């Protein structure tokens, strides 16, 4: 209820998750998501990420792996409990199995 | 600074003994609390990588069902992305006070808005329902993992704070107290010895 | 005996003398040769000298006062540093810590065996103190002006921007009294002050 | 003396006197004259007087024990507080109220110049019944302490201001009635908690 999950991924992730149960337009007619394409650059990904961070009703952020690598500095610099950022691979992109900050902050793991 | 500033007296000794006992007990309790927090830290860390493998498997299953639906339908995605009205799954903020500090966790709160009948792209309704189910399971699993790691963050911050406090109490206060007690004992011994010497002298003179 | 101040000798002595210069062994063990405990020393002749300064060194009077409060605040903050690490203090606190460090390293340290520091004329001392307090004033003004800005300055930014000036501040005391006119030393100190003002203007 | 506990006079005196009361360590409040030192404060006449007490007052019999329990529990937990569950907070705030009201008698004002035993019984019964039905859990019975305080601040002020009922002009009946009304107000607050 209180929070609305955001998504930042290539077309197949976005269309799959919108049918999945999530996604929303606020009263201001603003997407809580973003479809990335090959033409997308880093700055607007960063801008939307920060806009979501300031948006109180995000809660949980799901982003693709390579997108996270585009704005890795934004993830590492920002440290808070509320914005639960995640990492998911796309269909053609291989499995994500490392370089996750949540594992990095717990260095004592494997 | 290495000696706590207080004049030697018996009640200084008693007060410092009491403070020593209190500090020792407080250190023991603080170490205990750190131990309990670290136990929880290890316990919730029993599996995030395995939940990550499960996330990957479910995501690939959903992607394959999406590919099948794409074969059945072709260009539903544009229709889906253009028409987004109200969310049918939202998140409830929740709290779980497992220790002295409160941890943030979340719940998969099914708000319940009706889904979208997509009966235009050759109408593979079976494919769409299967896709919706699979992505719903994926969302539930992802919410669970999000709650887990979100609590984990606050947990390890509290742990580091408590460990730092433990080290601070151990390596500063107690040595100072022990040094002060030794100094006090020495000074009282000096006073007693001086009195003894005075008494010896007065007896010596009295022998005449 | 024992380096303690409880024996009757010092107790009787302090009851008569008007100015007291306690020496702390810890400073001596770390090669801070003029080992003066500024925290406990006190002079009762602070009065009856203001007029001498009024006719010679009028500017000097508030400078030492300001130095005393910065050292006192450093002492009050030092234990909070000891039991609580850094990164929990405002920028004013960190810059005051740095200014205290600079005061200790340079204004207090004096090596009587070196040719350049075997004796310090008064004008050299007041010039140094003026330079240091001017630095503290400018830095505090810079941080407080940008306190409410979206580009608030931090201690690291200041240190990187004008670290060479900090080296100059540390090294100003390597000037002889002989083979170096007072005018030359005063000109160098004024030039350094002007460089500092330029560095603060550029920000 | 300077050496309160270490004075030979005190040591000899504690070896003879049947009933003794003493000041605690010299507190920050030098005017804390009605203090109490649980380390050495005792009596030796409980045995020969309980039969008399049973015929006049009987409510106090467990209350006198419970007050000591509360005070010693606070004394145990205080040093840990200085260097934190809500029940601990309830215990320590009750003990603080007891020290601030039951102790620290004025004497030089009429409203504490003299106190009949019945006035003490009533005020102590109210002050301890506050705790007897607030420690049953973090809630009213099996929220937090801050919630209890925010809910019943006026109650705490009235508990503190019990002390000012002057026995000289107010008879025993009137002070008892005022205390009972305050107890009923406390009960009403408990029901709404």
């Amino acid at each position: 209820r209180g929070k609305l999950i955001a998504v930042i991924g290539d077309e197949d992730t976005v269309t799959g998750f919108l049918l999945g149960g999530i996604g929303e337009l606020n009263k201001n007619r603003h997407p809580n998501f973003l479809v990335v394409e090959k033409d997308t650059t880093i700055n607007e990904i960063e801008d939307t990420f920060r806009q979501f961070l300031n948006r109180d009703d995000i809660g949980i952020i799901l982003i693709n792996q390579y997108i996270a690598e585009m704005v890795r500095h934004a993830l590492d610099a920002h440290q808070r409990s509320i914005p639960a950022v995640l990492e998911i691979p796309s269909k053609e992109h291989p499995y994500d199995a490392a370089k996750d900050s949540i594992l990095r902050r717990a260095k004592g793991m494997f | 600074k290495d000696r706590i500033e207080i004049f030697p007296s018996r009640m200084a000794q008693t007060i410092m003994k009491a403070r020593l006992k209190g500090a020792q007990t407080g250190r023991n309790l603080l170490k205990k609390k750190s131990d309990a927090l670290t136990l929880r830290f290890r316990q919730i860390l029993k599996k995030i990588i395995e939940t990550k493998m499960l996330m990957g498997e479910v995501m690939r299953e959903a992607a394959f069902s999406l590919a099948e639906a794409k074969f059945t339908a072709g260009d539903f995605s544009t229709t889906v992305i253009q028409n987004v009205n109200k969310a049918q799954v939202k998140i409830r903020a929740k709290k779980d006070n497992v220790a002295g500090v409160t941890l943030p966790v979340f719940e998969h709160y099914h708000e319940g808005t009706d889904s979208y009948e997509l009966t235009g792209l050759a109408r593979g309704g079976e494919q769409l329902a299967k896709l919706k189910r699979n992505y719903a399971k994926a969302v539930e699993l992802l919410v669970e993992l999000a709650s887990l790691q979100t609590s984990f963050v606050t947990l390890d911050e509290a742990i580091k704070i408590t460990n730092r406090r433990v080290n601070a109490i151990e390596h500063v206060i107690i040595p100072r107290i022990e040094r002060t007690l030794a100094y006090i004992i020495t000074e009282l011994d000096e006073r007693e010895r001086e009195e003894f010497y005075r008494l010896k002298k007065i007896q010596e003179k009295k022998k005449i | 005996p024992g380096g303690d101040f409880s024996d009757p000798v010092t107790s009787a002595t302090l009851g008569i003398v008007q100015v007291f210069w306690g020496l702390d062994k810890k400073l001596a063990q770390r090669k801070h040769f003029p080992s003066v405990n500024w925290l406990i020393s006190y002079s009762k002749y602070m009065r009856a000298l203001d007029e001498y300064y009024d006719k010679h060194f009028t500017e000097f009077v508030p400078l030492r006062t300001k130095a005393k409060e910065i050292l006192q605040e450093e002492e009050d903050l030092a234990e909070i540093v000891q039991l609580v690490g850094k990164a929990s203090l405002a920028e004013t606190d960190k810059i005051t810590l740095e200014v205290a460090k600079l005061i200790k390293d340079d204004f207090l340290q004096q090596n009587g065996y070196t040719p350049y520091d075997r004796f310090c004329p008064f004008y050299k001392t007041v010039g140094m103190l003026s330079n240091m307090i001017s630095f503290y004033d400018m830095a505090r003004r810079a941080v407080e002006t940008t306190a409410q800005s979206d580009n608030k300055i931090t201690w690291s930014i200041i240190r990187e921007h004008m670290g060479e000036i900090l080296y100059k501040l540390s090294s100003m005391k390597f000037k002889d009294p002989v083979k170096d006119g007072e005018a030359k030393i005063k000109a160098d100190y004024a030039q350094l002050l002007e460089d500092m003002q330029n560095a603060f203007r550029s920000l």
